[PDB]
Order: structure tokens, then sequence, then C-alpha cells
């Protein structure tokens, strides 16, 4: 495997928003980089129109501009028309424009000493007479050009919009694709939870597991906005920008091109050190937290024993290490960032004032302030993304490690494969033979274990602690196989039926009664959807005295969202039990090893049982030997075997493992 | 800024360094404002016959020399200043840590554990944030503006300037607004988020229950449900997310479209050259960084405020709860005697202790019994300064317990609390916080003094192993005895330390201390009224008041309480 594939086979679906949004995003980069290119063409073709030969002209002539006597045509706009000889000129010379109405061959230093322009290039060209243009004068060179300068600025207001607009599209469509990814994710990985084995949940924290579903899946939420916002819209942006500098002018753009291995390598050297003391950050960090709690948590004996000296040494210790990697990663953020983006964009400015510099004294009239202006802007849209793109890339890795975590979550080949229940009912008759289980391996837990309990309720299953009473109640719900012997309920091996058919017919009751958050309806319902209004059920457990006390608890009371804190822990039981018996199993098992008597409560508890146990084959591993005295079969486990095996009365009447017990 | 006011004490103290930050941020903000005015310069004098290679070499020198100034300079400032952020979060973790250390029972009573560390690791963040961002983002947002805003208005024109800033502030009103809403939206996508997460927390606690029931179906439809609201809400977040860059993008080429076609038109009228427009765009291309500091600052400096005002919530107006005064010069313990004690805690509406007067001699033994909620534990509460006198009094020889200072107090007394209670640290190291590492020879004569050599050969070396972060209720309870007894303690307390172990363990472990401690007292304290039969005085609790005082076999022969005979009452 590899996260980057998995990623990408994840965006493959949802591709289609993908390609949406990516084609919105480059209409919108095109329609926002020729907005500098109208800046070229409002600057060449319109300011530096003056700097281009004009021609006389009639009066008639259209465009024609009137500056003693004698109307003059600019090149450009000549066209077919009065195509002649006798050109004039304006020159710029210092502040002022002077005219010259004569032909002019060469250009270079232009001075101007009375009435008379000289040219040099090197070999002192010509003088000729120079007129000044005044101000009026020369805006009646430039009045023929203002309506295209208004054409130009209102179709970059118009594009801008348009793509603005685009922008806008683009934005919220890859937020969409990110979302819709990352939630079929999560749907996927919690669908793939429902089918592992409980032994992967005993060996591993449900803390680590919800993190795995949720914090991670976060996680890649955050990898994947980074990726399309970050990577994939300045990628674009930069190929056209790029673009445009080679349709401005090419050795420019390829000095422009020269800072691609200018961020290649600030990104790998910022990385370079900046995980390194974002890590040691982060660890110190955690240290200074943990040290924090243990000494909230703990102070009394920080205090007892005048300890307080020491740890804010040692808590010194850590937040001068803190301090020190800090001010580290000032230092490198100082050496780069900002900075060094600066410092780029200065030497931009150097680099065009040398070309351009370099281009006139060449004096072959390629200055082309345009292409200047345009650049200029070009070069400060182009680093702008720089810094998030360097950060971005340094904090990958921590989204690299989640979805490498999720991945390992998704990939696990051991699963169960079921989902059928059971279409009858099981009669309530259930058997074993000889089943020897271990947990890990070797090591057994269960050997030998061969019993048959029949329709008769109140199966006691007794015995010291760690002897194998909850690994029996393990096997008969199939939560780990016993892989050897065979269980067989109603005479059919549980090896042989979907493991959700098997529990289609077994309740459960544990030590702690799992109240999920939610209405006290919903859960003696576990929201089954299938559960009408029998919460009577647990008027036969007798709770009756606990819905009068609270408001209504068949579906419409919540006091279970604070886990049932607030209830005792009688009522816990007691909605454990009214659950059990609204879901009218067949086997019902018992665990109820709890040393605690919890006092009076077992009293109502000893009710609820009367009154579930008829009609099933009610496995109890209640302790106390005192709540199974009635018990249809006691049975003592000890070293993982059944030892003694007969009745209440049978066994006191054989003294052993049985009766000392009693004793006790 | 009222968090900046608050905050006079950093700055006074440090006052050198901001200085030459300011100043440095200052000359840095005059000499980067040159190069664009350079460029433009160079593009004037180009369009103008008068231009030779030494011009050019000038600007190119003068380019390097701007370039190198400001990057040295910029270093200089800006580590000044976010250094003096990162001593101002080393200053307050100390300050609170150190405040922290002289908190009684009673502070961690009204202050919960989590909004302690809430303090210590966000509003620290929020004030060293403050400090040197907030400062870097108020100084530009205030003089970098207004030196761009005249090197305009005043280098190149006062008609360009105002005509080619009129987006800008809208732009900086918008995206304030946009940070407002998308914090809201963002906050109700983690309440959701959150949500989620508490109902995947049960579905993976409560596996077992689920999978017995065939409801691993539901719990999938539940978890897409909620899945599917989490997305919502971040759509709902993305939705005002994704109106940044728009508005940011035509905002700002609002703005150079102003630029360039007004001053295309300036030029027109001669007002205004084409370098000046180059240089003016430039200008604007650095006026927007500004625009969003605005922003910024506000909201760090609000943060800042709140943030500061909860960590001084409960950094300085919490005083401390026990104190030395005027220390007497007693330099062992004599005889505890209280008179007529009383101790109502901070949260009861109860007495808790009614005149309990009982007395202790040198080298006595006390055993204190009754049923649980008696003010068991309480009564040694009153003899480790963890809260206010309470009544009566309690003085060691003569003098009242307020006139010993805590230190010889403490120093005094070696505590083992009923709840185990160890730290992160290796056991060696959990024993030697008796004497806080003097010496080990002795930490085997501790071990061997109550009986955990046996449970200490059983697991690895390992430097003795490690308790808390990396095993059993009677272990743990013998370390802390062995904890307790490496202080060499004159006064010894016991608190239904031995409740794990087995009785014959419990007995062997109070001979062994009551021998090697014969000339110093020992209180005992347990349900079990078995650990203190070799006691010579016991005095039961029930409620606020004592019931049977008396010797062992003054109380066998006065009231049947547990003793010998309920002890098989459950057998
Ligand atoms: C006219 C018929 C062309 C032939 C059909 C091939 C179509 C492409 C022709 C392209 C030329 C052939 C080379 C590429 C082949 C596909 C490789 C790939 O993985 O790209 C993927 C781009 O994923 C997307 O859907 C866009 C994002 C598409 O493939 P897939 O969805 O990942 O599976
Ligand atoms: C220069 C001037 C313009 C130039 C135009 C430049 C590009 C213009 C692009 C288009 C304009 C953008 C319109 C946005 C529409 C809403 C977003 C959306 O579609 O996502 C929907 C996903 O549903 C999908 O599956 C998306 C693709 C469906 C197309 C039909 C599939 C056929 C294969 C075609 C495969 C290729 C897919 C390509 C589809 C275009 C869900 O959104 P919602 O929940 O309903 O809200
Ligand atoms: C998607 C592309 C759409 C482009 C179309 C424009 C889109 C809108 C952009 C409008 C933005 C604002 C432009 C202002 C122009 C300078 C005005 C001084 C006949 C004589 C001129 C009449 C007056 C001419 C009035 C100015 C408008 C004439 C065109
Ligand atoms: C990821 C990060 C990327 C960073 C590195 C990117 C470097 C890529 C950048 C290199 C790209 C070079 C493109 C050169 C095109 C212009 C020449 O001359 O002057 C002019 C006269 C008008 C000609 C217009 C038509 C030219 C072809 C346009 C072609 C239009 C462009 C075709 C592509 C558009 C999809
Ligand atoms: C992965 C791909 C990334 C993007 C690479 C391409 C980057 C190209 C850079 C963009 C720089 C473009 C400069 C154009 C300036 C025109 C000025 C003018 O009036 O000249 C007279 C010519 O008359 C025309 O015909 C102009 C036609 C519009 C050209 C621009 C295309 C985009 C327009 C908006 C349409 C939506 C955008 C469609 C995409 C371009
Ligand atoms: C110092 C070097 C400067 C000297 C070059 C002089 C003229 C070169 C001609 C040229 O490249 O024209 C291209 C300019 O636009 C482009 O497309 C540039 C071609 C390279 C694209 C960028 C990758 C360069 C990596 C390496 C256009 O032509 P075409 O698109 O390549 O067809
Ligand atoms: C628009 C402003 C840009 C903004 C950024 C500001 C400055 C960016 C940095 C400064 C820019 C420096 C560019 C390096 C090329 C040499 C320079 C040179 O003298 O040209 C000559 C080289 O003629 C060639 O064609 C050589 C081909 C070299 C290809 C490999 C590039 C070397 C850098 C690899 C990449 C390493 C990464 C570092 C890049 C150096 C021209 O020869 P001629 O005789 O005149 O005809
Ligand atoms: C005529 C003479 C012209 C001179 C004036 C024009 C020059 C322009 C003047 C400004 C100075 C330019 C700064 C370049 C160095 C950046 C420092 C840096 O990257 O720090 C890194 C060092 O390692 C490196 O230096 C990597 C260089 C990245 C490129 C980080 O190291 P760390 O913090 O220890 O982790
Ligand atoms: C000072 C401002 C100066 C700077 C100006 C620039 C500031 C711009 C900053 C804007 C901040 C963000 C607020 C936008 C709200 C939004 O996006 O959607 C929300 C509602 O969606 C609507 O707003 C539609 C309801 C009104 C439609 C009729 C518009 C005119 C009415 C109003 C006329 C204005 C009345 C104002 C006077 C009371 C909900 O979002 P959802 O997820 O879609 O559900
Ligand atoms: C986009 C470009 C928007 C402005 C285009 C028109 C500016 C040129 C212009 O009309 O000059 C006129 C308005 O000159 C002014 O001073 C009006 C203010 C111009 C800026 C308006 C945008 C502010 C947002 C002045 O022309 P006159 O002949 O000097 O009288
Ligand atoms: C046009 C030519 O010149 C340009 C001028 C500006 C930009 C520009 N492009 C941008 C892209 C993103 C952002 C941006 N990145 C952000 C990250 C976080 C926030 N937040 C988080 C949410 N809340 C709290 C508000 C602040 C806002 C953010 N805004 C700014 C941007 N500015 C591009 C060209
Ligand atoms: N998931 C597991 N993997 C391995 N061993 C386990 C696991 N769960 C329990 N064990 C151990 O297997 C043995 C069987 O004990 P079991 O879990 O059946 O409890 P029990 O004897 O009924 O305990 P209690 O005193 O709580 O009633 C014990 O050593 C127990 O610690
Ligand atoms: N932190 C507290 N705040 C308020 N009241 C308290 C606190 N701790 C104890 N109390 C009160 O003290 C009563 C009992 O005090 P304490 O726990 O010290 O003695 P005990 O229960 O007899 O013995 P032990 O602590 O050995 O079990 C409790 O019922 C409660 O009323
Ligand atoms: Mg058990």
């Amino acid at each position: 495997m590899k996260i980057g594939k998995t990623l990408w086979r994840y965006a493959l679906l949802y591709r289609k928003l993908l390609i949406t949004a990516v084609l919105l995003l480059t209409v919108a980069v095109g329609a926002e980089l020729t907005g500098p290119f109208i800046g070229k063409k409002m600057i060449d073709d319109h300011i530096l129109g003056i700097e281009k030969t004009w021609y006389e002209a009639a009066e008639k002539d259209k465009n024609a501009v009137q500056f003693h006597g004698v109307s003059y045509v600019r090149e450009d706009r000549l066209q077919e028309p009065v195509s002649k000889a006798k050109e004039a000129h304006i020159y710029q010379v210092g502040m002022a424009f002077y005219f010259v109405d004569q032909a002019v061959s060469f250009d270079g230093n232009r001075t101007v000493s009375d009435g008379k322009l000289t040219i040099t290039n090197g070999d002192k060209s010509r003088a000729y007479a120079a007129e000044k243009l005044t101000k009026q004068e020369l805006f009646q060179f430039y009045q023929p050009e203002i309506k295209g300068m208004v054409l130009l600025i209102a179709l970059y207001g118009g594009l801008l919009v348009f793509s603005v607009f685009f922008q806008y599209g683009q934005h919220y469509l890859l937020q969409m694709s990110a979302n819709r990814i990352i939630q079929k994710m999560r749907q996927d990985v919690f669908s793939h939870i429902q089918k592992m084995p409980i032994r992967y949940f005993d060996n591993l924290p449900a803390g680590k597991v919800v993190a795995r579903i949720t914090n991670d899946t976060e996680a890649i939420r955050d990898l994947y906005v980074t990726v399309l916002s970050t990577f994939v819209t300045s990628g674009i942006y930069m190929f056209g920008i790029f673009t445009a500098l080679f349709l401005l002018d090419v050795k420019l753009a390829f000095v422009a091109l020269a800072i691609v291995p200018i961020i290649w390598l600030w990104s790998v050297i910022y990385r370079r050190y900046a995980s390194y003391y974002n890590q040691k950050i982060r660890s110190i960090n955690s240290d200074i937290n943990a040290k924090m709690n243990e000494s909230i948590q703990g102070m009394t004996i920080i205090q007892a024993f005048r300890h307080q000296k020491e740890t804010m040494r040692e808590f010194e210790e850590l937040n001068e290490s803190h301090f020190y990697f800090q001010n580290r990663m000032l230092n490198l953020n100082s050496l780069m960032s900002h900075n060094l983006v600066n410092v780029i964009r200065n030497l931009a400015f150097v680099a065009l004032i040398w070309h351009f510099g370099g281009a006139s004294l060449n004096a072959a009239g390629i200055v082309s302030i345009g292409v200047l202006y345009a650049f200029v802007d070009y070069l400060n849209r182009l680093f702008q993304p720089i810094t998030g793109i360097v950060n971005q890339f340094s904090k990958l890795e921590l989204a690299r490690v989640s979805a490498g975590r999720v991945f390992e979550l998704l990939e696990e080949k051991n699963t169960e494969e079921a989902g059928e229940p059971a279409k009858e009912r099981a009669l309530g008759r259930v058997e074993f033979r000889d089943v020897s289980f271990a947990y890990q391996e070797g090591e057994e837990v269960l050997k030998h274990i061969s019993f048959t309990a029949q329709k008769g309720e109140t199966v006691a299953l007794v015995g010291h602690t760690g002897s194998g009473k909850s690994s029996i109640l393990n096997l008969l719900f199939r939560f780990y196989d016993a892989q050897k012997g065979d269980v067989l309920i109603d005479g059919k091996s549980i090896y042989n039926m979907s493991r959700q058919e098997l529990r289609s017919h077994m309740g459960i009751v544990l030590q702690d009664p799992y109240l999920f958050s939610g209405t006290i309806g919903s859960n003696v319902s576990l929201d089954d959807e299938r559960m009408t209004e029998e919460e009577i059920k647990n008027a036969l457990r007798q709770v009756g005295a606990e819905p009068l006390l609270k408001k209504l608890p068949k579906g419409i009371n919540e006091p279970v969202i604070e886990k049932g804190s607030t209830l005792s822990s009688g009522e816990r039981q007691l909605i454990s039990f009214a659950r059990a018996l609204a879901f009218d199993p067949a086997i019902l098992i018992l665990d109820q090893a709890t040393a605690h008597i919890d006092t009076e409560t077992e009293a109502v508890i000893q009710k609820a049982l009367d009154v579930v146990k008829q009609g099933r084959t009610t496995f109890v591993i209640a302790h106390r030997l005192s709540t199974i005295r009635n018990a249809d079969q006691i049975l003592v486990l000890d070293k993982g075997e059944i030892v003694e095996r007969g009745n209440h009365e049978e066994l006191m009447a054989l003294e052993g493992q049985y009766y000392q017990m009693y004793e006790l | 800024f009222s968090v900046l006011k608050k905050l006079g004490w950093f700055f006074k103290a440090y006052w050198l360094r901001y200085t030459i930050a300011i100043v440095l941020l200052l000359a840095v903000n005059v000499i980067e404002m040159f190069p664009p005015k350079l460029l433009g310069n160079a593009i004037d004098d180009m369009k103008a016959g008068a231009f030779t290679a030494e011009g050019l070499l000038f600007y190119i020198g003068i380019f390097f020399v701007l370039t190198a100034a400001v990057y040295i300079m910029s270093y200089f400032w800006m580590h000044q200043l976010f250094g003096g952020a990162n001593l101002m979060e080393k200053i307050l973790r100390t300050k609170l840590m150190g405040h922290l250390l002289t908190m009684s029972p009673p502070f961690y009573e009204k202050n919960r554990t989590g909004d302690l560390m809430a303090r210590g690791t966000n509003d620290l963040q929020a004030v060293s944030l403050t400090t040197g961002f907030g400062i870097l983002t108020l100084v530009d947002s205030t003089m970098f503006m207004m030196t761009i805003f005249l090197t305009m208005g005043f280098l190149i024109s006062w008609k360009l300037t105002f005509a080619a800033i009129i987006p800008l502030p809208v732009m900086a009103i918008a995206i304030s607004l946009y940070g407002s809403k998308i914090h809201e939206r963002f906050t109700e996508a983690q309440n959701a988020f959150g949500a989620l997460n508490d109902r995947v927390l049960e579905s993976v606690s409560g596996v077992r229950v689920i999978r017995a029931y065939v409801q691993e179906t539901n719990d999938v439809r539940r978890f897409n449900e909620m899945t599917a609201d989490v997305y919502q809400k971040n759509m709902k977040v993305a939705f005002i997310d994704s109106l940044f860059e728009p508005t940011v993008k035509l905002l700002v080429g609002a703005s150079y479209l102003i630029g360039l076609g007004y001053g295309a038109f300036l030029v027109f009228r001669n007002e205004l050259t084409l370098g000046e427009l180059v240089s003016f765009n430039v200008y604007l291309g650095m006026m927007i960084w500004p625009m969003f500091a605005i922003g910024e600052l506000i909201n760090v400096m609000q943060r800042g405020n709140a943030s500061l005002d909860r960590v001084n919530e409960t950094l300085s107006y919490e005083t401390d709860v026990t104190d030395p005064k005027q220390p007497a010069d007693l330099k062992e313990p004599g005889d505890i005697v209280f008179s007529h004690v009383s101790f109502t805690y901070p949260s009861s509406t109860s007495d808790n202790l009614q005149d309990i007067s009982f007395t202790v001699r040198k080298g006595q033994t006390v055993g204190i019994a009754g049923k649980t909620g008696s003010g068991k534990t309480t009564i040694i509460k009153q003899l480790l300064r963890q809260y206010p006198p309470g009544e009566g009094s309690i003085t060691f020889s003569g003098v009242p317990i307020q006139q010993i200072p805590l230190d010889r107090l403490r120093g005094w007394i070696g505590y083992v609390p009923q709840d185990h209670l160890l730290f992160s640290r290796t056991v060696k190291e959990n024993i030697l916080y008796g004497k806080q590492d003097a010496t080990d020879k002795e930490v085997q004569q501790a071990i061997a003094e109550a009986h955990f050599e046996k449970d200490l050969h059983m697991l690895p070396s390992g430097l003795e192993t490690m308790v808390g972060e990396k095993l059993s209720g009677g272990q743990k309870q013998r370390i802390s005895i062995a904890r307790a007894l490496m202080a060499n303690p004159e006064i010894l307390i016991l608190d239904q330390s031995l409740s794990a172990v087995d009785a014959k363990t419990e007995a062997a472990i109070i001979k062994n201390i009551r021998e090697n401690r014969k000339g110093k007292t020992t209180f005992i304290l347990t349900h079990r009224l078995s650990a203190v039969e070799h006691a010579d005085l016991i005095l039961v609790m029930d409620g606020g008041v004592i019931a049977e005082r008396g010797t062992h076999q003054e109380l066998l022969a006065n009231n049947g309480w547990y003793r010998e005979q309920y002890e098989r009452q459950q057998l």
C-alpha cells in the first residue's frame, strides 16, 4: 500500500467534482493573470504611443491631431491611407517633450541646447530643430488614446468580476470535494470497525480507537484542504504567471523561472530544520503539560514532603528547554520566510533594472515600460504564496502519519463476515463439548469445559477470581472462538450459524451497564427502531417507582446524556435488565462478578432477576453465592476446569470448594 | 489595548529590547520605502535622454545595500520582538507553576484541573502572542500604513493615492466580517465534530452490548447521520470561507486598476510620469499586508486581554490558604493535644468535627476507628495544614500549631494517605521522595521495614521499574508506606494504608513499624480494628464526635463495635 495511493484512490471518487473545481480554477487564473497584460497594453500602446512616428495628414482624417497648422497621425493608426514620407516625432528630453517636424535616423542620448535636439548614439548622429509641446499641445497628442484606454479599463473591470465569480466557485467546490472524501472515509472506517474482532477492542484503549476513527480523519481533511487549496492552486497559478511572462518577454521570463529551484531549496532546508525544532517543541510541551497535570493531581504529596523546590526545578528545566527551542525556531523563521521573500523581491527589482537599463544602453528602442510594469505585477503575484507553501510543506508529515494510521485500520484482513440474524426462536438450550479455550496461545483458560444446560433457567457458574467465567461468557457470544471442541445451542453448533444469528437469541447483562447517551427509552431500546411502546417491560422489572420519580422515561425523558451518573447504580442495573427483557432473548447471560453490594439495591435487582429468568436458560455469574441459592444447577470453576458439578444442596453435601466459599 | 497596560511589568522589565525593536522597525520601514521609488526613478531617468552606465551601477549598488540593510535589521528587530514573546511565555509558565506549588487543596476544590491546564496551555499562548505578534501588527497597522500612504501622497501624488486607496479599507472591513462569521461557523462545526467523537466513544466502549443485541447496523445509521451533520457544518463554514480570496482579489485588482488607469490619465495631463506610476503600484503591492494586519491586531489584543485576566484570575487573586507565622523555636514535636477542635470543610455546611479533644504523648501510638464518613482522615487533615485553622487548638508541646512554620511541621510528619498516590518516576525515586535524594543505603531498610522486599523482587530491576505512567493496590500502599518511613518522621500517619494487604501482612507491618519507631508517635487509622489492637490509645469516631475513647481492653469491655465479634459476621 501507500497513503498517497490510497488518498488518490479516495479522490478518484468525486474526481468529477475535482475536475469541475480545477477547470473553474484555470478559468479564474487566466481571467486574473490577464489583468496585468491589459496594463502592458494600456501603457506601451496608449501612453508610449506618442513615442511612435507621426506622419502628416489632412484635417478630415480621423484621429489626427493639429499641432500648429498641420494635422499629424500616428504610424500605427496610419493604416493604408496617407502613407507617405515627411515623418514627425515627439521626443522626450528630461521632463520636457520636444517636437521634431522632420525625419530622424537614429536614437540615443538626447540633449537640447536651444531650439535644437542633438541625439548621440556613440557617433553624434545629428542635430535637429526642436519645438516644445507645452502642456495643452502635448495633451492633444494624447486625446486620441483616451477611448482605447476607456475600453481597456472596462475590459479590466469586467474580467476582474468574471474571474472573481469563478474563484469563489472553484474554492467552494474544492472544499466540497475535500469534505465529501472525508465523510466517505469516515463512513468506511466506522463500518470496518463494526466488522472487527472483540480482540482488537480488548487489546487497544477506546480513546485510541476513537482517535483513529475521528481525529486522524480530521487530519486527513486538513491534508486534503492543504493539497487542493495550496499546492494545486499555486502550481496552476505559477504555471499561468510563467505563461504570461513568456508572452511578455522570454529572457526575463527565464530569469523568473530561475526561482522555481529557489522555492524548492527554501522548502527543503526550512523543512529540514523546522521539523526538528517543531518536534522538540511538541515533545517538550507535552512533557510540560504532563508535569503540570501530575503536580496538580498529587500536590498534597508535593507539599506534604516539601518536594516543591525539586518539582519546580524540573519544571524549569523543561521550561528552559522549551524556550531555547522556541528561540531556535524564531531564528529559523527570521533567516527564512518573509525576510527571504522580501530579499528575493528586491533582487527581482535589481534584475529588472539591470535588464532594462542594459537594453536601453544598447539604444535599440526596446524599453517597453509596459513589459516592465506587467513583469513587476506578475512577480509580486508570484511571491505571495511562498510562505504558505513552505509552511504546508513542513506540516505535511503529521497528516502523513495520521493517514498511515487510518489506512492501517482500514486495511486489516482479519475481520468478521456476518450480518444474518435468527429467523426462529432458540427454545433455550445450550451444550458444551470439552471446549479448550486459549486467549493468546498455549495458556488455556477453559480446559475441557463440558456441560449441558436445558430449558430450565438459573444455571449459576461460580468460582474464584480469574477462573474462566467471563471466558465462558465470551465463548457464548462468540466474541472469541474456543478453537477446540464445540458449543451447541438447541443442538446447532454456534460455529455453523452467523454470529448475528447466534446473538439474536441471547441477551447480556454485565457489571457495568452501558447507558448510551439518549433517552431512557432509547437506552432500553438501543434505538432499535423496532421496539414499540413496550417499555412496560421495564414495569415488569418493577422500575415503576422511577418513571413516577422522573418526567417520562418512556421515550420522552433524557436523563442518560450524563452517562447515567446522576442515576443510582441500582437504577443503571435495572435499566440494563429492562433492556434484556424488552429484547426478549432466550439464552440470557448474567455477568455480575461485582464484589460490591450497593446496599439494598441488590434487593430490587433480585426482584428484577425474578421477573426475567422465567422461560430462558439464565446463566448467572453473580457473586456472594447467595443469589444462586435456588439456581437449577451450580457449577464451580477453578483452574479453567469444572471440578465440582452439582446442585446447591448436592454441592453443600460434599464440602469441597463450594462449601468453603459458602462459609466465606 | 488594555492588555499592554496590564502587561506593563514585562515592558518595564524588558525596555531596552523593545526600544531596540521599535526603533529598528521604524528604520526598516523607512529603508524599505526606498526601493520602489528608486525603481520609479530608474524608469523615469531612462525615458529622459540622461542615463549612463554610472547611473545603472549606482542603482544596482544602492539596491544591494538597501536589501542587505533591510534583511539584517529585520532579522535583528524581529528576533528581539519574538524572543521577547518567548521570554514572556517562559516567565508566565514559571510564574504559573510556582503559584501552583504554593496552593492548598481548597484552591483545587474551587479550580478544576482542566481549567488550570486550559489557562497554562492557552492563555499563556495568547498573552505571548500579544506580546510579540500583536506588537508587530499594531506598529505595522499604525506606522507602516501611514508611512506608505504619505510616501504615495508626497512622492507620487495625492490625486492617485486617495483614488487608488478606496478599495483597501473596504477589503479590510470585509475580511474582518468574514473572520467573525467563519469563527462562529467553525465553533459550530467543532461542536458537531465533538458530538461525533462522543458517539464514536460510546459505540467502542459499548461494543459488546451493541453486538449482543445485533444493533451494529442502527449504530452505523446513527454514525452516518452525524457524519452527514458534520459535513453540513463544514459546508456552512466553507461557504463563508470561500469569500476571502474572491474579495481580496476583487478589491486589490480594483486598486491596481484605478492606479493604472487614473495614472495613465494623469500622465496624459503631465501631472505624473511613467516611473512614478510603476512606483505607485509597488507601494499598493506592499500596502495590502497592513490591511490584514489591522484585523489580526484587534483579534489578538482582545484574546490577550481576556486570556490575561483568566491567568491573573487564578494566579494572583488566589492567596495562600495556610502560611507560616513567627517561627517558634520548637525543634522536635512534643505531645499532640487537641483542645475541642472543630473543622468544617470549605464545601460543607456541617461542623464535621465537634469539640474533639484528645491527647497524644511522645512515643505513644494512636488508633482511630469508626464508621465510614466519621471524620477519621479529617482529624489528620487538621495536622497537615491543608485547610484553614479550624477551632480549638492543636499544640505540639505547648505551642499552637499555627506558630510552627509549615516547613518544620511538614518535616516532622510522615503522611500515608488512604488514596494511593505515586508519581510517574521510578520506585526508588518515590522512596527517596521522603528525603529528596539524600542517600540510597536506607532504601533497603525502608523496603524491609514495610515488607515490600518480597513484593520488590517479583518485578524487573529497571531502576525499581516505574509507577504511574507505567502495579498492585497492596504494592502501591507498601511503597507509599516506605516513602513516608524514609523521612524517619517523628510523627507517622498511616490512613487505612493496609486495607489492600492481608491481615497477616498488615499486622506484621504495624508490628515492625511500632518496634522500629519506639520513641516517636504513630497515628494508625483503619476500618480493620485488628491493626490497632496494640495501640495504647483508641478512639472511635462517629460523625463529628468520639464515642469509644479507651484502650483495646477498655473498648472490648465497654461496647461491641466490630472487633473480633463482627470479623466473622460475613464469614
Ligand atoms: C491581486 C494582486 O495582488 C494580490 C493581493 C492579495 C492576494 C491574496 N491571496 C490570498 C489568499 C489567501 C489569503 C488568506 N489566507 C488566510 C488564512 C486564514 C485566514 N483566517 C482564518 C479565519 N478567520 C479567522 C479569519 C482569518 C484568512 C486568510 N486569507 C489571503 C490572500 N491574499 C493575492 C494577490
Ligand atoms: N482479553 C483477554 N486476553 C487474555 N486473558 C484474558 C483476557 N480477559 C481476561 N483474561 C484472563 O483470563 C483469565 C480468565 O478470567 P475471566 O476473564 O474469565 O474472569 P473471571 O475469572 O470471571 O473474573 P472475576 O473475578 O472478575 O469474576 C483471567 O486470568 C483473566 O485475567
Ligand atoms: N473535601 C471535602 N470537602 C467537604 N467535606 C468533606 C471533604 N472530605 C470529606 N468531607 C466530609 O467528611 C466526612 C468524612 O470525613 P473523612 O473522609 O475525612 O472521614 P471518614 O470517611 O470517616 O474516613 P476515611 O477518609 O478514612 O474513609 C465526609 O462524609 C464528608 O462529610
Ligand atoms: Mg468476571
